[PDB]
């Protein structure tokens, strides 16, 4: 009937990769952590990537930065916690001592 | 069917704090036109017409204090798919589990 025994949070899991794509950096290409803007178009990196390419801006939209000083984004930076719990409800921990 | 209170209440957590993220520093309404504004902060657009339609010159970001003017802000859509998105993720949950979001 089925692998683990119904499992649920099945649509749940499916969810997070969708919000993680929105998260993953682009340079990292994985989820990061209280990263930087600069991406005044459409794209973000983390706060230790695009610091080696500011004279220029984004690597893709090849669009000029817009932030002189390397600015954080505390939205961002709070939307990969959250990612990061959801991560630990669908795996659930089972474990007693 | 509340799927048995199994790690439902840890979940629905998640989901509420994550609106906060994509929600709105003005009116508390869900952004649609992610805007970001010369103090690197994010708007629904309309929100930055009435802030600099009002008779007090340039805008005043007012999560902050202020900083902001016309020939500033820009849609670069960052915040959109994020708003969009999470809307889904919460029909998930009350799909399966049917437990309330917020009101
Ligand atoms: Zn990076
Ligand atoms: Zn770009
Ligand atoms: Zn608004
Ligand atoms: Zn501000």
């Amino acid at each position: 009937m089925e692998p683990d025994g119904r499992g649920a949070w099945a649509h749940s899991r499916a969810a997070l990769d969708r919000l993680e794509k929105l998260l993953r950096c682009s340079r990292c290409t994985n989820i990061l952590r209280e990263p930087v803007c600069l991406g005044g178009c459409e794209h973000i990196f983390c706060s230790n990537c695009v610091s080696d390419c500011i004279g220029t801006g984004c690597p893709v939209c090849y669009t000029p930065a817009w932030i002189q000083d390397l600015k954080i984004n505390r939205q961002l930076d709070s939307m990969i916690q959250l990612c990061s719990k959801l991560r630990n409800l669908l795996h659930d921990n089972e474990l007693s001592d | 069917m509340d799927l048995s209170a199994l790690r439902v209440e840890e979940v629905q957590n998640v989901i509420n704090a994550m609106q906060k993220i994509l929600e709105c520093p003005i009116c508390l309404e869900l952004i649609k036109e992610p805007v970001s504004t010369k103090c690197d902060h994010i708007f629904c657009k309309f929100c930055m017409l009435k802030l600099l339609n009002q008779k007090k010159g340039p805008s005043q970001c007012p999560l902050c204090k202020n900083d902001i003017t016309k020939r500033s802000l820009q849609e670069s859509t960052r915040f959109s798919q994020l708003v969009e998105e999470l809307l889904k993720i919460i029909c998930a949950f009350q799909l399966d589990t049917g437990l309330e979001y917020a009101n």
